[PDB]
């Protein structure tokens, strides 16, 4: 559950894909 | 009185046996946790750039609005 | 009937053995995936920051 | 045979009660993720506090201190 929850916000903070 | 005895052995080996769908579901646990982290790195992987080696990656402050300023043109 | 019961009791046995090598294999698992949280947590700790020109609005 | 029996019994049971000491092995692995994820969960704290509109809606993440420092004006 708490990686759930980790991953829920890695996903909108993290990515912009450069590439 | 040594039948008795067996009888309750093979009571307690059932119990035991009761095990296996619990190490199943542990199993399925740690198999969600897998498809987790490995869309973790997916989600790492793109956002990782060379720098002018070593590969470190940049976030942005909105939705990647100053990457696009910052870096070449390609 | 005596020798007939721990013949069922070692079949019992024989079936916690072959538990052992799943129990190993959950172990394995937590393993590798604990190597995996601790390089993406060497990406994490390998971060840059990008700040604008201009605000928007 | 009976008594032979019964060593076998006995033999596959020691094997079995060597078990034991993996349990004991899973549960330092599972401490050792715990603090590998609260590391993680560190990290993202700070980068999303620092770094403004990465609130995820919590309400204004930079407001989460508690409010007593003898102001009460309402």
């Amino acid at each position: 559950i708490s990686i759930s929850t980790l991953e829920g916000h890695l996903s909108s903070i993290m990515i912009a894909i450069p590439g | 009185k040594i039948h008795e005895d067996n009888q309750k052995i093979i009571s307690k080996l059932e119990s035991l046996l009761l095990l296996k769908g619990e190490v199943e579901s542990i199993k399925k646990q740690i198999n969600r946790q897998n498809i987790s982290i490995s869309t973790l790195e997916g989600h790492l992987s793109s956002i990782m750039i060379a720098i002018p080696p070593d590969l470190k990656p940049i976030i942005g402050r909105d939705s990647g609005r100053a990457l696009a300023e910052v870096l070449k043109k390609p």
